[PDB]
DNA sequence: GGGTATTCGCCGTGTACCTCTCCT
RNA sequence: CGGAGAGGUA
DNA sequence: CATGACGGCGAATACCC
């Protein structure tokens, strides 16, 4: 029916064409009757009959009469629904300015006219005059005349020119400006201009003028001569107790506009004095812009209560606006909700639906089935049978829902798995029964949680529920690929208890024919569940061709493990159960089952595991009592010793031996050590128990204490909670965050005193309020991510790109943060992966790395793998399946049509609430490797480092690096390159308080261009008395010293200068202030010594990274490589002009500089320290560098909290951040040089130009924040529905934008099939038919 | 078919295409009066279509061939 | 009368519900004796003593 | 509230994730049966007709 | 003191006793904490919370279902729910959420008739809320319209 | 007259659900 | 049945 | 009248040449 949405300015003729009549009266309805007044806001001849086919006077009341316009009342007989489609118009007595095109920054009228917004406000609101077409007088065409000077100019010369005020003057100025010639004037003035600020300001106007020129919009249309009126059925009057009506908050503004328009009309024909007429014009203007955007300028016009009136702009913007409240989401039919209870008997694909809810939800299906078998002749008969709830009605309801899935949802829906499909089972009662294993996916529990249920009506929806959303098809997390249905709590406890072993349990030493005999013995009480026995076990292993070869052997196991073996499907080894099965062990068992056997056996196995866990947790009788919280008997003496220690420290402080701060630090350390000792004693006493062996001998075994079993199994609790229960609560923090000196020595079993409890309330309140105020920030970040990634869909199988990102294991130095396996699992290689033979190809160019491929890579000691990424994908309008890689939830390569952007946004957003707002030493055996390092002579023979950026790698024999360290300048290694290290020795040392200028060759240092007393000064510290020299800072020095810069040359006994071989410049070093010359003149400086001394994370961090926010003190980098030339130094801010054509740069002087005046740094080198701005990373080191930076920085935050998110989601977000490009050279393309456009547009244009053989345009990739990227998208519909609806719609209307319904949000709003998933092919069929 | 669609997915190759083909077949059986190619073990048209797909009896090409034969005879 | 899950006690660290439970048992025990003394129609002195 | 004889043990999943298992004797003794009083208003007004 | 009171009542001092499974009579393997806890019934009864709607009354401006159990309203399928549907690729389920279950007046009538007829097929149309948005933007003096087919 | 540090006004700030009173 | 205010549940 | 929010960002302002 339509392919696009067109938006532009509305001409008065267009507004009249929309309208069906003019509203002239300010009254809505006569409230004595219920009839609407003639020519009012609810008038019937204009908008339509109130009743269906009933004209207002009531003559014509029939369908036959339809189409006849009644000549008595004037109302056309027709559907009453036309009252919500037919618009009115108000003929304004005077022109009025539209507030959106005036106040919404940038002012479109102001920019289009170059008169400041202040002057437009004063003139429109009747505080000044503007001269229009002055002519031969000195007055210009945009000069402001004050009320006091207007008549003065009139008397001086008041006839040849024209001057006006109000909206009429602004409309005249807008209508008397020629667009094209003024564009030409501005475009030429853009050339003959010397100010780069001026060229930006002119190009802004040029871009606005081109908008008005390329579209059919006329500037004068921004002044409203005709005001459209919304249809009355869209602004109804809600009856309150029948008699009285509430304030509509929209009809009131219309009434004020009509009142002021009528007053202005009745004064216009009256020819009243100009002062009151101008005042009425001004008041009509504020009435109009209050109707459009109430409160945008000035005081918010107020209703009966102090609450501001809700304007037309408020209708379409905000959380309660049309877009977010009625288009991007809406209330639905065939839906219900109820409290959830646990269904432990349910299968994974089943849910427990109350039969009353099912009867209501499936009601039309029941009616259809009643008609089918003849039990109900009519609709009313079926309705009565359903209301009476007859037995046959219940049988029909059972028939209908047998395989009709329903959707269960729990708010907040943080990820797609927050809505899942289940087969309903009719249950009594009123609560929905939920399968336990899906609770983790829902973040659901049974302490009051409620869930919504929805009925997929159509066959397509039912099959989507079954194949896409059913819980049995969604057992893997899309964020990281890990299973979601791992047993928790009592199931884990049951499996752990039944798989535990007891030293002297009943039935020990028995030899059993198999699991069946073990179950028989346990159920008959002849053998304990933990008895160590020998059992004949037949296990199955897949062969090369996939058949299950059976091997039978005698296993040393327990009775419970043998019993649990019966539910293990064939193909899994017996070792997976021959252990005490905790939470991680059960999860690993489910992982093994999924890897070996597939999805359906995994679901069956998970259900069987949950049944067994419930049953044996019940049989165990696991409880919790006060005695289970065993407090160590050494706790009291540990506390006494800590108190004595802190008392000794306090006595030392009272004797002045220690100060207050170090006293506090020492006491805190002592109490922390005491807490550690108490925790260790408690855990040691709690984790082990004594038991009589087979013989009368004591033996130690893992304790069967209930709390310890729950914690060790992983069902519930942890070390911190156990030590809070039975150890001590520990050190607490004050509200400002400082640690309280005295910790809580009591535990929860002993009970706290008033003081300790009040102290703990500080942290409790802090945590609860932190959660309450962080959930909103997490939701906002999730929404921004969803918008920035909403339209990204897998649209291709393979784009054929060769580029990719280089994946290495994440190592911060001294630990393996993240292995290579998890960073390449499910990825597609971008190039060939070789064997250590360097010739044999381990992995070809287009392999999808599954588990076996990763096993091969780690077995052949692979260091780095180049993999394809969505950031480097060549696909336009989406990405290819190969660059994205494996679908984490499904476990195979991503299918075409998947909305990976929304998946990535949810994957990142969901754990948001879990987020909380000297010398190097190698610690392991391995060879040493240095890169970007040079070998020089040394005084002691151990190499110094000279390069600005130096890093050290420890390669552990086989060829894989394990640790990586950063070596600052002037750091002398304690060993050499390529030397094996036992582990635990200081590899390199450096003084952090001293920055040397070390010279490679020895000789006497000569003070060249050095003046004593001006640029260098002598002190003698009393402790030493040495004549130490200090270089005065380039600004802190004297006036005479400011002219001369410090310089130290290298001379030797021979007299000449020995310099760095290979160069043409003599070796000269400069020490620009804050430098300590400790040695005297003419002293042999051996290499390897110092010459001068120079001193020296949570959810908001993730949001800042995704918004591409600039750091407060960004690290300065080199725009172009070359030798640095500091032409300007100090002078408020040192200006460094590098030289490869040299380019100047402006740098603050108070910033530290790693570079020296004679250093040849490369492009992207760290000139100064500080957090790196991602924009600079993209500009200088490329797209891959900024992608890696964002990925690493986000994953640091998420790993700190133990959250596992695949990097590909962050890469999707980065790719959405990198959609814009600025044209550097126009070439033969149509793009204006220096403008920002879509990178895909530039790719297509360059591709077609190169196909024609012409030269393509050059571009610079732009990194935009997710909010900025979302607001800069081509579709104005999506941007308007996101944020800043007024500004976005104003931009679209002025530019005459056209929106092709290409994205997910756009098609959701217009209620079409989204171009993703099952609808994707439909859109393809829509595209290929044009 | 019922609990999981892995066999049907691997027959079709694309899960969304599987949903579309199953919907077409289920509409044929529910509204078009067509008969199941598998025994009707008290299943719904959607599940019957999925069972037919996972056994290779029904796919997009087979449905197109049968449609052309039906309209040309 | 009601079966509560022990596993909601350790991580919640609301140990009072356990102690109250113990104390509740003790309380009921006292009543269980007094009720018995009331059912056997024991001497008022015996109830006084207990 | 009411004094309930409580046992701390898992019971076949019916107390999973803070769920509560309640004996039918509690229902029979009306231990937690509660009285709710609802006020319905019928207003005869003066219509135009 | 609690253990002393337990002794006075001839009860175990640990507060744990031997329990038997009513279903089978089998003794539970470990002692179970059994006592008396004072329990409250909160004013969050499932009677007041359970609610379901197939069809019902609709709003005036938007033709979407009303809100609230008291008004027999439908559940709100909000933005994050739509995001979940998009992430599943369930385009038809999302479309029926947007149109035949909400403000598509003609679509919902046809859907109800088809369900009664046993034809589980939808013929979605333009939601009325989009038309309301278009009229509202037009009332702001902005010409917004749909293009040709 | 022109470049740049400071200022001012606007934009945004979680979902779903439940109860009550009061409102030209 | 729209809005406002207040409180509450997850 | 309300005077308990604040961070980010772009247009406008002022200050310093
Ligand atoms: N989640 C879960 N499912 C179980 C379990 N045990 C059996 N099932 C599966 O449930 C499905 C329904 O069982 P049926 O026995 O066919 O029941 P029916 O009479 O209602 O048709 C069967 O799969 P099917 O219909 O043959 O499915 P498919 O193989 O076509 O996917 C069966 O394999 C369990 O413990 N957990
Ligand atoms: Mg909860
Ligand atoms: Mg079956
Ligand atoms: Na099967
Ligand atoms: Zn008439
Ligand atoms: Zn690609």
């Amino acid at each position: 029916e339509f392919d696009a949405i067109k938006i532009a300015l509305a001409s008065p003729d267009m507004i009249r064409s929309w309208s069906f009549g003019e509203v002239k009266k300010p009254e809505t309805i006569n409230y004595r009757t219920f009839k609407p007044e003639r020519d009012g806001l609810f008038c019937a001849r204009i908008f339509g009959p109130v009743k269906d086919y009933e004209c207002l006077c009531g003559k014509y009341k029939r369908l036959k009469h339809r189409g006849v316009i009644c000549e008595k009342c004037g109302v056309e007989v027709t559907q009453t629904k036309v009252r919500r489609e037919r618009m009115g118009h108000i003929e304004l007595a005077s022109p009025t300015a539209h507030i959106w095109f005036l106040k919404s920054l940038p002012s479109r009228i102001g920019l289009l006219l170059d008169m400041p917004l202040r002057d437009i406000e004063r003139v429109l609101y009747f505080e000044s005059y503007v001269v229009i077409e002055g002519g031969m007088t000195n007055l210009e065409r945009q000069q402001i005349l004050t009320e006091e000077q207007y008549l003065d100019a009139l008397e001086e010369f008041g006839d040849e020119f024209d001057a006006k005020m109000g909206a009429e003057a602004i409309q005249a100025l807008l209508k008397s400006m020629d667009l094209e010639q003024e564009c030409e004037q501005l475009r030429e003035e853009l050339n003959e201009t010397n100010s780069e600020t001026k060229r930006k300001k002119l190009t802004k106007r040029i871009k606005l003028l081109e908008a008005f020129v390329q579209s059919g919009n006329k500037p004068e249309w921004m002044i409203l001569t005709v005001l459209p009126v919304l249809p009355p059925d869209l602004r109804p009057l809600v009856p309150l107790d029948g008699g009285r009506f509430a304030t509509s908050d929209l009809n009131d503004l219309y009434r004020r506009v009509i009142n002021r328009n009528n007053r202005l009309k009745r004064l216009l024909d009256l020819a009243a004095p100009d002062i009151i007429v101008r005042n009425e014009k001004r008041m009509l203007q504020e009435a109009v812009d209050a109707l459009l955007d109430n409160g945008r300028r000035g005081r918010a016009i107020t209703g009966s209560n102090k609450r501001p009136l809700k304007s037309l702009a408020d209708m379409i913007k905000g959380k309660q606006g049309r877009f977010r409240q009625n288009l991007l989401g809406k209330r639905v039919d065939y839906s219900g909700r109820s409290v959830i209870t646990v269904g432990p008997y349910l299968r994974l694909h089943q849910c427990g639906l109350p039969k009353k809810m099912a009867l209501e939800l499936f009601k039309p299906f029941i009616y259809g089935k009643l008609e089918l078998r003849g039990l109900a002749t009519t609709i009313k008969a079926a309705k009565k049978m359903v209301e009476r709830e007859e037995a046959v009605v219940w049988d029909i309801l059972d028939e209908v829902i047998r395989e009709h899935p329903v959707l269960l949802n729990r708010a907040p829906t943080l990820h797609r798995l927050g809505i899942q499909a289940f087969e309903p089972v009719l249950i009594e009662g009123k609560a929905i029964q939920l399968h336990p294993l899906v609770c983790a996916a829902y973040n659901a529990d049974f302490d009051g949680d409620q869930m919504a249920v929805h009925v997929p009506l159509t066959l397509e929806a039912q099959l989507e529920a079954r194949a896409l959303m059913m819980s049995t098809n969604n057992i893997l997390s899309p964020a990281n690929g890990e299973p979601i249905i791992v047993p928790s709590q009592d199931v884990v406890l049951g499996l752990y208890y039944m798989t535990r072993d007891c030293v002297n349990a009943k039935g020990e030493g028995m030899v059993l024919t198999g699991p069946k005999e073990a179950e028989r013995l346990y159920r008959s009480g002849l053998a304990s569940l933990h008895a160590r026995v020998k059992v004949r076990i037949t296990e199955y292993e897949k062969d090369a061709n996939g058949e299950l070869v059976a091997k039978t052997s005698l296993k040393d196991t327990t009775v419970g493990r043998a019993i649990l073996w019966m539910i293990v499907p064939k193909g899994l080894p017996y070792s997976i159960v021959n252990q005490a099965l905790g939470k991680k062990a059960i999860s690993k068992m489910l992982n093994t089952c999924y890897r070996i056997l597939g999805l359906k056996p995994t679901v069956i196995f998970a259900d069987q595991i949950m049944y067994t866990g419930f049953a044996y947790a019940a049989r165990s009788g696991a409880s919790v009592g006060i005695d289970d919280m065993v407090i160590p008997e050494k706790k009291h003496e540990i506390i006494s010793e800590a108190e004595a220690e802190v008392a000794e420290i306090q006595e030392q402080f009272q004797s002045g031996l220690v100060t207050a701060g170090e006293r506090y630090n020492k006491v805190i350390d002592i109490w922390a050590a005491a807490n550690d000792r108490v925790s260790k004693a408690m855990m040691d006493n709690l984790q082990t128990e004594t038991v009589i062996n087979r013989d009368g001998q004591e033996e130690k075994q893992v304790s069967f204490n209930s709390i310890y079993m729950m914690a060790d199994s992983g069902a519930r609790g942890s070390a911190a909670q156990i030590r809070q229960l039975a150890g001590m609560r520990g050190l607490m923090a004050k509200p400002d965050g400082s640690i309280i000196e005295t910790p809580i020595t009591a535990n929860f079993r002993e009970g706290l005193n008033v003081l300790q409890y009040f102290i703990s309330t500080h942290g409790a309140r802090k945590g609860l309020a932190d959660t309450a105020l962080k959930t909103a920030n997490s939701g906002y970040l999730t929404r921004r991510l969803v918008d920035v990634a909403q339209d990204l869909v897998v649209t291709e199988d393979d784009c054929g790109t060769h580029e990719g990102i280089m994946m290495t294991p994440v190592i911060e130095g001294g630990d393996v943060k993240e292995p290579l396996r998890d960073r390449v699992l499910g990825r597609v290689t971008a190039e060939d992966v070789l064997k250590p033979g360097t010739a044999d190809i381990l992995v070809p160019r287009n392999t999808l790395l599954h588990e076996q491929w990763c096993d091969l890579l780690e077995e052949n000691s692979v260091d780095a793998v180049k993999v394809r990424s969505v950031v480097s994908c060549d696909t336009d309008f989406g990405v290819c399946a190969h660059c994205y890689g494996r679908d984490l939830a499904r476990g195979h390569i991503i299918n075409k049509g998947e909305a990976i952007g929304v998946i990535a946004a949810q994957s990142i957003g969901e754990p948001g609430t879990q987020l909380t707002m000297s010398s190097i030493q190698v610690k392991n055996k391995g060879s040493i490797k240095l890169s970007n390092v040079k070998s020089v002579v040394n005084s002691s023979g151990k190499l110094v480092i000279t390069s600005r950026n130096t890093e050290l790698k420890l390669i552990d024999e086989f060829g894989r690096t394990k640790e990586s360290y950063k070596v600052p300048y002037g750091a002398v290694l304690a060993k050499g390159d390529g030397e094996q290290v036992a582990g635990g020795e200081t590899v390199a040392n450096w003084d952090p308080h001293t920055m040397p200028v070390i010279t490679e060759v020895s000789g006497f240092v000569r003070f060249t261009d050095m003046i004593d007393g001006q640029t260098i000064t002598r002190q003698t510290d009393e402790l030493t008395g040495l004549s130490s020299l200090v270089v005065l800072d380039s600004a802190e020095r004297t006036a005479g010293g400011k002219d001369l810069r410090p310089a130290l040359k290298i001379v030797d006994a021979q007299g000449n200068d020995v310099l760095i071989p290979g160069t043409d410049m003599p070796a000269q070093y400069f020490l620009p202030g804050k430098a300590i010359v400790q040695l005297e003149d003419g002293v042999q400086i051996s290499s390897g010594d110092t010459l001068a001394r120079i001193p020296q994370g949570g959810l908001p961090r993730v949001a800042d990274l995704f918004e591409a926010r600039r750091p407060k003190e960004p690290a300065i980098l080199a725009e172009i490589s070359g030798i640095v030339s500091f032409g300007k130094e100090t002078k408020g801010k040192r200006r460094l002009v590098i030289t490869p054509d040299p380019y100047e740069e402006m740098i603050p002087k108070w910033r530290q500089l790693n570079v020296f005046e004679g250093e040849r740094v490369e492009r992207g080198d760290v000139i100064s320290d500080g957090p790196e701005a991602p924009h600079d990373i993209l500009r200088l080191r490329g797209v891959h560098a900024v992608t890696r930076y964002i990925v690493n920085e986000v994953q640091d935050v998420y790993r700190l909290q133990g959250v596992k998110i695949n990097d590909k989601h962050i890469e999707v977000i980065v790719r959405q951040m990198l959609r814009k490009a600025t044209i550097v050279n126009a070439g033969s393309s149509d793009f204006l040089e220096g403008e920002q456009v879509e990178y895909s547009r530039v790719k297509i244009a360059n591709r077609e130009l190169e196909a024609n053989g012409k030269v393509g345009a050059t571009y610079s990739r732009d990194l935009l924040g997710i909010t900025k990227a979302s607001l800069a998208t081509e579709s104005f519909i999506s941007a308007a529905s996101f944020q800043e609806t007024t500004r976005v719609l104003t931009e679209a209307a002025v530019a005459g934008k056209r929106d092709e319904l290409r994205g997910l949000k756009e098609n959701v709003i217009v209620g079409r099939l989204i171009p993703a998933g099952t609808g994707y092919a439909y859109h393809q069929d829509r595209m290929r038919r044009r | 078919a019922r609990v999981t669609v892995q066999d049907a997915v691997e027959k079709i190759g694309n899960r969304f295409d599987l949903v579309l083909v199953a919907a077409r077949r289920a509409r044929q059986m529910q509204v078009g009066g067509k008969d199941p190619l598998v025994p009707e073990e008290n299943d719904k048209t959607t599940v019957i279509a999925l069972r037919e797909i996972e056994e290779g009896l029904i796919n997009n090409q087979i449905l197109d061939v049968r449609e052309r034969q039906e309209q040309q005879e | 009368d009601i079966v509560l899950n022990p596993l909601g006690v350790p991580s919640r660290m609301n140990i009072g519900q356990i102690l109250e439970t113990h104390l509740g048992m003790a309380a009921k025990g006292i009543g269980d004796k007094i009720n018995a003394m009331l059912k056997q129609q024991q001497e008022v002195a015996k109830l006084r003593e207990f | 509230g009411q004094n309930m004889r409580v046992a701390f043990m898992p019971w076949n999943g019916y107390n999973f994730e803070d769920s509560i298992l309640v004996s039918e004797r509690v229902v029979q003794e009306d231990r937690f049966t509660t009285i709710h009083i609802q006020e319905l208003a019928c207003v005869s007004r003066d219509t135009k007709l | 003191e609690i253990k002393e009171l337990l002794k006075l009542g001839d009860l175990p001092t640990s507060g744990q006793i031997r329990l038997y499974d009513g279903r089978t009579g089998e003794q539970f393997e470990r002692p179970v904490t059994v006592g008396y806890m004072y329990m409250l019934k909160l004013n969050h009864l499932v009677d007041d919370k359970m609610h379901a709607r197939s069809t019902g009354s609709y709003s005036l401006v938007t033709q979407q279902p009303l809100g609230g159990k008291a008004q027999f309203g439908g559940q709100r399928f909000g933005e994050m729910e739509v995001w979940a549907l998009e992430a599943y690729g369930a385009a038809y389920t999302l479309q029926e959420m947007l149109t035949v279950k909400s403000d598509d007046v003609n679509g919902r009538t046809k859907m109800y008739k088809n369900i009664v007829d046993g034809n589980h097929q939808m013929e979605p149309g333009m939601p009325e809320s989009f038309n309301v948005l278009l009229k509202e933007i037009r009332s702001l003096g902005i010409n917004i319209e749909l293009e040709d087919e």
